[PDB]
């Protein structure tokens, strides 16, 4: 009756039941696609059932096939995630660092600095977002026909 | 979704995988996946700590490539609180990205024009810089030696001497890697996109929970003069078939009709005679026809919850 | 856009909207203040005497 | 679209679902972690309830005949209830229709036309009076139908004729004409006349008719369609 338990009738055996019965990164990579929220499958759980889950989740880390959010206290991977974009290094630190010296312009200015480089401004300055009685023997039954 | 917004999602997308940690893509792709997502539940989503919430949405807020949304919401049945939505205005993240872009590129141009120049000259104990220019005028009588004006020892030549080289270098590798940002702002500028507004996002949302404490609903308070900085962005078809018999049917309802629209034009009856001598005004065939089939049957074989509510 | 009645509080601008019950109020932001006046035409802020 | 979005179900949140594909349609509404699931049947739809415009609230409900079954979907925003609610509207409408109309409800010679006996048994039941001499002259007097038939040619031809022949083709979509609400009336010649000017019409009545719904449902489609108009 338990639900955490499988019963086989061919033989007659009493086997767990885990939450997700993966065993392969094929399985795995699929389970991932077919989640309709964006909760990532815990490690705690996919591990039980799973000889060897790290070893197989840094393989699809390598390739960029999953997300993976890594524990703070210990290395470990924690809640995993389908990657539906590209790479996920795909950028040399070199240039990383200088994304974070970049600093942007005021919000209001920058529509006018890209337009003064010459580029399409996507966007506008919010300064220019214009927000924009006789007969009273028929008291009730006069019925107001104003238009037509 | 429209072909353009999915060029635009890519766009996001590749730009926090490689501008950003591993953390950020997380945050950052669970806006775009949903609509406006509110901290409590992103917060369950990504089971992320306030301290670690707080670091990934303040830097994606800075570049203004997630926007904020806060509003009063009063749930009916427990005390109400000031609710925090975060989502994604791409007019306003396609022109930080670009002017980013830009402003990287740009940097690295001014720094190989630069490297291109003379190499100048450092001084070792007062670690100042001097340039060719500005040291000839320093040098010794002996005109043998540039000697510092604070020091007053012999200047020692700068480095980025052999560099000329690596900053072309890291130039092409940027242009290279970022290729694909460029090809999708160029599809990008080809089409128009409409500024998004946390009502116009809210139209493609998917609940991340069962039971989430956040409203999901925008209820703008009435009369409200209010603005706030960058809060504001630019019948049934019934037919009927007629048979035989409905045909007929319908001539005589027109009949009747006819006939009393005529009525409605006739003329009283007082008007039609007149009216001076009266007094004046003041206070079988079915047995026939089964027999017959009988006797053809012969001869063809012989021959062979109250809530204000309207209609919709 | 109608413009808010200001109020000096300690060392902020509070501005409040009058609503077409009680009026809206707000902290006027010293960003929103700067961002405001750097927009005055040369000619506008002339004639306050700048 | 117009077919699916965000709802909130019983306190739960979920996405609704339009589907129409299946006949009769019906309405699913799946829960985030999908724990709970509900669907419900549009033909069991009476009326559609929905919030006015000037309420703050954006709940829709869909009641069903009968202690009638209420169905409560409480949306987020405006338009993307706008989108689902003209959806609704369009299936239960012509749903309506329906049930009110469920509820509502050569051979012209001398030899063939000797020898073509069912029109002889066409023409003479409608005649009553040769119905008086043919009993007598031929049931009880005895006397050969053939030869009855051989001096009354012209009489058998005559009826023949009156069934035999057609009009003549004709331009039949441009003379239906919609005339909110809009109604039309169509007869029985009119449908003959669309299949023979049309064949695709044909090939999409004839494999729909009996299979997936009836013919006013069928029709009521064709003109909402964008094949009619073309
Ligand atoms: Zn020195």
């Amino acid at each position: 009756k338990l639900d955490r338990i499988e019963f086989d009738p061919k033989k007659g055996t009493f086997k767990y039941l885990s939450t997700y019965d993966v065993h392969s990164p094929s399985e795995l990579l699929k389970l991932l696609r077919s989640q309709v929220t964006f909760k990532g499958i815990s490690c705690k759980d996919l591990k039980d059932g799973w000889p060897q889950c790290d070893e197989t989740i840094n393989q699809l880390e390598e390739d960029s096939k999953i997300l993976v959010l890594r524990t703070k206290k210990d290395k470990t991977p924690r809640y995993v995630w389908y990657n539906s974009g590209g790479n996920l290094k795909c950028i040399d630190e070199e240039f990383v660092k200088m994304w974070e010296n970049v600093q942007l312009p005021q919000f209001a200015e920058l529509p006018r600095k890209l337009q003064d480089l010459g580029l399409k401004p996507a966007s506008v300055d919010p300064a220019t977002i214009k927000r924009q009685i006789t007969n009273t023997h028929m008291t009730g039954i006069l019925k107001d026909y104003s238009h037509r | 979704d429209r072909p353009i917004d999915d060029i635009v999602k890519n766009l996001l997308k590749f730009v926090v995988r490689g501008f950003y940690g591993g953390s950020f893509v997380l945050v950052l792709d669970a806006i775009l996946f949903h609509s406006v997502l509110a901290e409590d539940d992103l917060k369950q989503l990504l089971s992320i700590n306030k301290t670690e919430l707080g670091p990934l949405i303040a830097r994606l807020r800075s570049d203004r490539l997630i926007s904020i949304h806060k509003q009063r919401e009063y749930p009916p049945n427990s005390k109400s609180v000031e609710r925090v939505y975060y989502y994604v205005k791409y007019p306003h993240a396609i022109d930080a990205i670009k002017w980013k872009v830009h402003q990287v590129v740009q940097r690295l141009k001014d720094d190989l024009d630069k490297n291109s120049e003379p190499n100048g000259y450092m001084c070792p104990i007062c670690l100042t810089k001097y340039t060719q220019l500005e040291a000839v005028q320093l040098l010794n009588f002996d005109r043998t030696e540039f000697l510092c004006s604070l020091c007053d020892e012999p200047l020692v030549e700068d480095d980025s001497g052999k560099k000329n080289k690596e900053k072309q270098d890291k130039l092409n590798r940027l242009m290279d890697q970022i290729q694909p940002i460029i090809d999708s702002l160029k599809k990008i500028d080809d089409s128009r996109i409409e500024e998004n507004t946390f009502e116009i996002a809210l139209a493609r949302l998917i609940p991340p929970q069962n039971q989430s404490h956040a409203a999901y609903t925008y209820n703008p308070k009435k009369g409200s003069t209010m603005f706030r900085p960058g809060d504001s962005a630019p019948a049934t078809l019934h037919i009927n078939i007629t048979t035989a018999s409905d045909e007929v049917a319908q001539r005589e309802l027109q009949e009747r009709q006819a006939e009393e629209k005529r009525k409605q034009n006739a003329v009283p009856e007082w008007h039609k005679q007149s009216t001076i001598g009266k007094t004046a005004l003041g206070r079988e065939e079915r047995e026939n026809e089964k027999t017959l089939n009988d006797y053809y049957a012969a001869l063809a074989k012989k021959q062979a919850l109250e809530d204000e509510f309207e209609d919709v | 856009n109608t413009q808010p009645t200001i109020r000096k509080d300690g060392l902020k601008l509070v501005g409040s909207w009058k609503k077409d019950d009680e009026p809206e109020l707000r902290v006027l932001s010293t960003e929103e203040i700067l961002n405001i006046f750097k927009h005055i035409s040369v000619k506008d802020f002339t004639s306050l005497g700048f | 679209m117009s077919h699916s979005g965000a709802a909130i179900f019983e306190k739960v949140s979920g996405i609704i679902a339009i589907n129409e594909d299946v006949s009769p349609a019906e309405l699913t509404w799946r829960s985030t972690d999908g724990d709970k699931v509900h669907t419900v049947v549009l033909s069991t739809i009476d009326k559609l309830q929905a919030t006015p415009a000037s309420s703050e609230k954006m709940m829709l409900r869909l009641i069903g005949k009968v202690k009638p079954q209420r169905h409560m979907f409480s949306f987020n925003n405006r338009t993307v209830m706008d989108n689902i609610k003209m959806t609704l509207q369009q299936i239960i409408s012509r749903y309506k229709d329906a049930d009110i109309y469920e509820e509502k409800r050569d051979s012209l010679s001398k030899e063939k036309l000797l020898t073509n006996l069912k029109l002889q048994q066409s023409l003479l039941k409608g005649n009553k009076v040769l119905m008086k001499v043919f009993q007598e002259t031929v049931i009880n007097a005895g006397l050969p139908p053939s030869e009855f038939w051989s001096t009354r040619i012209p009489l058998l031809r005559a009826f023949a004729l009156s069934t035999s022949q057609k009009v003549g083709p004709y331009n039949v979509l441009s003379t239906i004409k919609p005339v909110n609400k809009v109604n039309v009336n169509l007869s029985r010649e009119k449908i003959l006349n669309i299949f023979e000017n049309y064949p695709i019409v044909k090939k999409a009545y004839t494999d729909n008719v009996p299979k997936n719904f009836k013919e006013p449902e069928f029709w009521a489609r064709f003109f909402s369609s964008k094949l009619f108009r073309k």
